[PDB]
């Protein structure tokens, strides 16, 4: 049985592009209601 | 379809004095008007725009002004980097340039150099003939050339071709070339070249004989 | 980082349709409007049309019939196509960008590079190359030349005694001369160099992978 | 690119900065807030101009800053390079004052260097002036970030603005008719409904211990990758100790997928930073005071920032992200 990954708490993240690796952007995510 | 009338088309301007160009409009165009530079092998570089806003970076030699539809600009302190083309650009309705501004610098007359060659006979074994005649290192531009052939004056097969302001020392040259059929110019004996410029009341003749 | 690159330069025959490219970067397309104009020999620039940012196009009212701008946003290409060129619409073409001319009004900035057309039916052609001396009767300088005559297309490159001779040339602009090109270089010299110093005019005609040297013999 | 490891530890220092603050969903963009103020510190000199550089994470005396620059022509070049499938534009926007005496070194460099477009402004017509401040802004962000300026002062000298604007196609995109509202645990008492997307696929996640967090690489069609960091119970602050550009590199080098069910929830997320006093507690002060050194960029008379202001807006959905960033110093 394959995991279930919730992201369903508060969660950080980054955008990268590939070529460069930089970090275009970067947030958290503590209430998507926004 | 708006119609702009930019004047003078040409403009021989004294180093250190001051040009000015006009844009005359078919109707009121609001004050969208841009001012371009155009130098050989570049691209046309914004000046100034919405009448008489500088680019950063534009050097405050250059302005203009206007309304409805009159426009000028000018340049002050002429240095000899602002030789170009200038074209004015109504962008309010639609967009049209002017016809341009040639600049020039003014310099001092000179009498033109005036030398004459007979065909070569490599030339003549493809049946044809060209005379040619190079006058170097005049100014103003404005000359006129004669061909003579046995006293008679030939305007056909003349091809007439004009160098840019000279780098090294301002002036203009100018080379004439008169083609002819080998059998057309082993029938006469006199050819010459006659040059009419300011600097002389007198035409400058150069010739030679065919039989000689 | 805006950008405004434009396809090779073309040669197009007479009565046929003519192809150029711009291809932009460093802004969107959805956002900006790209003109045309063209710079013919001796002629002003003139406004051909432009494709605005939402994909409209206006064309100059006496190309109406013959102008055809599209684009493709993903790729960022905007596409210049004229038809039934005639010898008279050999002209420099560029593609030019929407600049900020306040009041929601906009200029143009951001030229491309240009692509050169020539419009003609002519081959590629060598040229002749004609020794100019002066005649046998004839001071301080003595001025000699060289005939390049019938060649095609353009350029042609002229240097004397391979570019020793700096000073003293003038080469002049060529002309159409029987669908075909024709210029003349003049050399002058002190008259004590010459002819007891070899002259010799250098053509390079790199279309037709040509180069001829002529030494300037006296008549 | 020779400053990349520096961009990301700018990134974890804004950040860190940003998260000391009561709790809400942060976002911004780390290369145009960094881009736009690596371009101003070539205005400056000095403290003013060290302390800039340094607030960006790098040592100036083990990368030059001729090299620091040189990082960022590159980069942006980079970025705005051509590509098919993921859309990604960013730009520099310098607009000045009639009569401002410019020095044009400095005209010169923001124009090589950050590729920077320059207008002539007439800050006196405010009205025109937002207009074309916001008018470079909403045309960079195709749409995105709308009426950025709402008040300058009519005596302003100046404005320097970035825009990045990103827009990509998940690699592997989520069914909308398999979207449904789950629980959100805003806390551990608290839920709130949310449309979740869901699919049961082959995910590149990992758990590290590091980090004390499960790892998801969510790629794009392009050269993109979104990475989603999901904290285990009560490691949340642990996982924002422990972000590091070298711990970063390692998941994106690791390509191997496993099944599973994932849910990830739509966002839409808009927020507005007055960055000053942050960027002030990373080092970055001189440039606001009234001894601040930007004779660079004009000596006629002394000149300051007063205000850095950061937008930064997100959507995420079942076909993938668009999202837009702008910085505005003046």
């Amino acid at each position: 049985i394959p995991p279930e990954v919730k992201f369903n708490k508060p969660f950080v993240f980054l955008m990268i592009e590939q070529n460069t690796k930089s970090p275009l952007f970067m947030g958290k995510v503590v209430n998507p209601t926004q | 379809d708006i119609q702009v009338t930019q004047t003078p088309s040409s403009l021989s301007a004294s180093l250190g004095g001051k040009v000015t160009i006009t844009c005359k409009t078919s109707q009121d165009i609001n004050k969208f008007i841009a001012w371009y530079q155009h130098k050989p092998g570049k691209g046309p570089r914004l000046l100034i725009h919405y009448t008489s806003t500088l680019q950063p970076g534009i050097p405050s030699r250059f302005s203009g002004s206007g309304s409805g539809r009159d426009y000028s600009f000018s340049i002050s302190n002429l240095e000899p980097e602002d030789i170009a083309t200038y074209y004015c650009l109504q962008y309010d309705n639609l967009y049209t340039f002017g016809g341009g501004t040639k600049l020039e610098i003014k310099r001092a007359d000179a009498a033109p150099t005036v030398s004459i060659f007979p065909p070569s006979s490599e030339q003549l074994t493809s049946g044809g003939a060209s005379v040619v005649c190079f006058l170097n290192n005049f100014y103003p531009k404005d000359i006129n050339v004669k061909w003579k052939i046995d006293g008679s004056e030939r305007q056909n097969g003349v091809l007439n071709s004009w160098t840019d302001q000279d780098s090294k020392d301002s002036t203009y040259s100018m080379s004439s070339t008169l083609t002819l059929t080998k059998d057309e110019y082993e029938r006469h004996n006199s050819y010459t070249c006659e040059a009419t410029h300011k600097t002389s009341t007198s035409p400058i003749v150069k010739s030679f004989n065919r039989n000689e | 980082d805006v950008q405004l690159k434009q396809s090779g330069s073309s040669l197009v025959q007479p009565s046929q349709s003519l192809s150029v490219t711009c291809t932009v970067s460093g802004f969107s397309l959805t956002s900006y409007g790209v003109h045309w104009v063209r710079q013919s020999p001796g002629k002003g620039l003139e406004w051909l049309g432009v494709i605005w940012s939402g994909g409209g196009t206006d064309y100059n009212a006496a190309f109406i019939s013959r102008l055809s701008i599209t684009k493709d946003n993903s790729k960022s290409q905007v596409f210049f196509k004229m038809n039934s060129l005639q010898a008279r619409d050999t002209a420099i073409y560029y593609c030019a960008r929407d600049f900020y001319g306040n009041y929601g009004r906009y200029t143009m900035n951001y030229w491309g590079q240009g692509t050169s057309v020539t419009v003609s039916s002519a081959k590629t052609t060598p040229p002749s190359v004609y020794p100019l001396a002066p005649g046998s009767a004839a001071n301080s300088m003595v001025t000699l030349g060289c005939l390049v005559k019938g060649y095609f297309p353009e350029p042609v490159t002229v240097t004397w005694n391979s570019g020793s001779l700096s000073s003293g040339v003038h080469t002049f602009p060529a002309v159409l001369q029987s669908d075909l090109y024709t210029l003349s270089s003049s050399v002058t010299v002190p008259s004590s160099t010459w002819p007891s110093e070899t002259v010799t005019c250098n053509v390079a005609h790199p279309a037709s992978s040509t180069k001829v040297d002529k030494k300037i013999v006296p008549r």
